[PDB]
């Protein structure tokens, strides 16, 4: 019975308003409005300079739009048409009519500089390269959503018989390797038990706000839970795992200073290194309206906080040790992802070296603060562990100072032994 | 029903102080009851 | 779920006293409901190899795996399993598995090397070619059991695990699982004959069977042939809908879907599916078994709407070129996989690969001429990259001249230089 | 619909009583009792020498308890409060409350000698250290059970959509290795008496219990009442769950063929070749506060046709052939796992080498009984295949002698060729 409604990353429903948004890539937002029997397609750009906001009137009503720097992927699921429009006039707006069997509806269409992907409701995965040339076609689980960057291709699939799953993949030169094949995604699913939210569900039954790769290309998805999930160590599936790096719900409740504000809503756009690019919608319609607001860019925060204690202590007021814990964990996961990119994916921005160094410093300072807290607790064992997790000897001597001023001479000896082992190694 | 039980047996055929204590205890019973 | 027993490519009675337990290249086990007894007519498409003997079955074995060395006969309810070797020297040995309350043999895969028995509960079971148990284990509810050359391949659906499949081959030390209960992408079914076959085969898999080389293949309720390409490489393993029998029958039908036509794939003869076309309400073959209508492989790249707009269905030259391109690509890949693992089991596979390279490059050059007609430099250039041999580059540069596109000429020349130089 | 509820290994509900076993295992059992609002938690250790019993009152009403030689992990799902109590008592009972969002309820708690694990209804996997220092928080398919033996942690990831799944991993002090990740767990959920449902209310999944093996192989006992062991768990390629016991069949066996009901094996822990579990012969499948003496039953390969036994009986008689086959399979699987552990993890007791040797002997002698059976059938080919599997060449001398006593000169010649081949 389920309806495989076509959806595109960060796309918005029609609602009673004829204007909508097919997608809101950080490059640009594809605002489309149904006028008469056609649709006025405003291909807007958050960077108008390199890509001016060209408009074209579409009589085909292309529903699935996938914006990207090379171009945009305008296609209509019902017609099987994919009128990709390169932003460069050098390449024409190549179009193709995909074979659609009875009831086949294009669930999503991913567009990448390497190639273009098109998923069908029947599970018959399809994908063609640029300038409309066939690339490959196969059968997989019903494609739910399609987010791909370069060779990387993250595909989400769901069936009423297979369950929530995602076949993360990348274009191995020999063939399209699948880091994860129909792996069970741990993402939260929408619960019917709101009219605008349900309309969005009628538009996005999966309640998936958007699928967008990180600044480093890491799989990042955002949905009903109002939290951003990152598949850490995705390049190593054996050890890969999803992390709720950010939680828009609690983050908004925090920026409200304990003043729960239902009207506020967050719309994913992208992940700028550590800050999540996402519109902070402020209307009944959880999705942005034609006058698209500015992007709200918030740093990730480990959801290690309990609203009750934060309210009791109190834009929220947070205990110094509790904030230290969150900062420590975020620094750990961040630096981990930084080294992952720098080594497995390779250094790209160049500044990532300094980013990792600063993350190491923050990791160590948070460890030192928590170690001082533990010494205040006199838990010599807990403080000793905290000192052990230090990743630099400067923090080790700082912890020696903390213990000495904390009158922990035995623990100072333990730190001395720690450094002995470390620098002697 | 070829009786290989002998075959399995031979294939399995491949002064305990406890025993001494048992012998003592039997002997002591016999002494007690023996005329 | 019904979890009715299923044999490789079998038919129900359809309110009748005659049906087939299974259909295979080896044969088709036509059975008559001989009162309480069952005149199981073991029909062989090559009876010369083995005589079609109409042994009466008193147990009404619902399941029957048919391998050239022996025709298995399993009974899900009673749990008794009659294995009747096709060789008279080998006697028809029988066994009864311990079935738990509700446990029912859903399918069976009897190979000459080994015998495999699966049940509704998912309690995987196995014996030797004579019935000596090999191993037993619990798995997902068994729904399909296809195995040849001890290549145990199986499907498993569950209300909780869902549709899945356990591809495996019995290594000497043990059975290495290529794809252990991985999620099968087969499209599950949602007229009267369709309801009958869903009562008999609610799973919707018309038949689970390996390819000619031995690659996993299957025909779902979607009426499309799926083959697990790259199966020998789990990371690269992918299911390929190598046939859409709907699309094929539609094309041969002159743009006219005809329900009465129904295909029945016994196996895949490399590039031409071994299948029986039955024209009747009942999708399964009826007692007058139609001749095996081996269907040529056709990648379902054709657009049905575009195909009928073009109009035996007239096919665009470019679209047919693309279909040949994809068919030869996927084939060549499968042949290479089988040859690096199984080798030239036929002795013709290397020549088939050479012919596939030739035809694949021919389709590439035809699409290259099409792109040159499109005057798209990067299109024809990408097509030039796909070329494998040097004569293809000569043809590409010659066509680029034919379309007065010197930029291409230069690009193909550079690629040709880099190719034959290194 | 399904309901996510806190679970602990082999736990028991309060039922009509005010006291229930929070959990039980080889190390011991912890049972709580309602006491004028305040709950009285009692921690009982099986090995008196190793540890000392202690009881404390729990105002938080912790429903989740994990027991391991090092300590205990008491937690309350509805509150998110988690308290660790080191058994050594050298270290204070560090305690903390995890962040529980609306509806986030702790599904179970896992204790590792170095790390700590907490599972939530939302699948928010959380990792703390022995002193409670957080490690990281991860979202995964909701985990219903969190067995953790030594450094080996076995989790049961179930979802309404992802279905039944399990992840096997040994975090260890370092070199954390994930043997398996949310792979489908081949177990059968209960069918949907009042006590059964209440336990399902107390255990929606119907998991009778969850634990590792004596040597440390993951062990599961679902509502089906079948003990499944992940053969070759150390190697994911050949990893496979093998039903080593079908409690219902064994009970019907020892009952003299009688279809007993009240009997309920309460899985406690799996000794090598033997299952330590309590037979609750009462309406409540779970036991009572006056915990009875644990019972021991040897593992059994489920290859007994109940119809065959019923026909034999009309004290249950088993054909020597079907018996011998069962012992063959049991010895085979036991030797497989024993060798795997011995080569992979050495031995905690030196006897295991001799145990494996004797098991190989029993394996060969079971092949020999079945070889004689085939010989009596004149299936010299089947008997030849049997002797082919024979591991010991001396047992092969026994086999050729059997063939001589079976009057199978062709067989005898074949086994002689086998003698020579093995000598080669």
């Amino acid at each position: 019975k389920f309806r495989y409604m076509p959806f595109s990353p960060a796309g918005t429903p029609f609602g009673f308003t004829d204007r909508r948004y097919l997608t809101m890539n950080e490059v640009g937002y594809v605002s489309t409005v149904k006028n008469s029997e056609q649709y006025s397609i405003t291909v807007s750009f958050f960077d108008v300079g390199r890509f001016r906001e060209y408009h074209f009137e579409d009589l085909f009503g292309y529903d699935l739009c996938f914006l990207n720097e090379k171009g945009t992927l305008f296609g209509q699921s019902k017609t099987g048409q994919i009128q990709y429009r390169p932003h460069d006039s050098i390449h024409s707006n190549w179009t193709k009519i995909i074979p659609l069997q009875a009831g086949e509806r294009i669930t999503s269409v991913a567009a990448t500089p390497v190639r273009v992907i098109v998923g069908t409701s029947l599970g018959y995965f399809r994908s063609f390269n640029q300038f409309g040339v066939p690339f490959a076609v196969e059968k997989t689980s019903p494609i739910v959503a399609l987010t791909a960057q370069n060779y990387r291709v993250f595909s989400v699939h769901y069936s009423q018989f297979h369950g929530l799953s995602y076949s993360l993949s990348e274009l191995g030169t020999s063939s399209k390797r699948y880091y994860k094949r129909e792996c069970p995604l741990p993402m939260s699913l929408p619960n019917i038990n709101k009219d605008a939210n349900l309309d969005y569900y009628n538009f996005n039954p999966m309640g998936i706000k958007s699928l967008f790769f990180s600044s480093y290309g890491d799989p990042c998805i955002f949905g009903s839970d109002n939290t951003l999930l990152l598949l850490s160590k995705w390049r190593s599936p054996e050890e890969s795992k999803w992390l709720p790096i950010l939680d828009s719900n609690m983050e908004i409740w925090k920026m409200s200073g304990g003043k729960e504000t239902t009207d506020i809503h967050v719309w994913p756009l992208a992940l700028a290194y550590d800050t999540l690019n996402c519109i902070l919608v402020k209307g009944k319609h959880i999705w942005p309206e034609f006058p698209l607001p500015l992007p709200s860019e918030m740093e990730i925060r480990m959801p290690v906080f309990v609203k009750s204690k934060l309210l009791e202590e109190n834009e929220i007021q947070i205990p110094v040790s509790m904030a230290a814990e969150e900062e420590y964990l975020r620094s750990k996961v961040l630096s981990e992802l930084l080294t992952d990119t720098l080594e497995n994916d390779g250094e790209m921005y160049g500044n990532e070296n300094e980013v990792l160094a600063a993350l190491n410093g923050a990791y160590d300072k948070a460890l030192l603060r928590l170690f001082a807290s533990a010494c205040s607790d006199q838990n010599v064992e807990k403080a000793l562990s905290l000192a052990h997790e230090l990743k630099q000897d400067r923090a080790l001597t700082a912890a020696v100072k903390i213990s000495e001023r904390a009158e922990l001479p035995s623990l100072v000896k333990k730190i001395n032994n720690i450094r002995e082992a470390r620098y002697e190694q | 029903d070829i009786n290989i039980d002998d075959i399995l047996a031979e294939l399995d055929k491949e002064v305990s102080p406890q025993q001494d204590f048992s012998d003592l205890m039997k002997s002591w019973k016999n002494e007690r009851c023996s005329p």
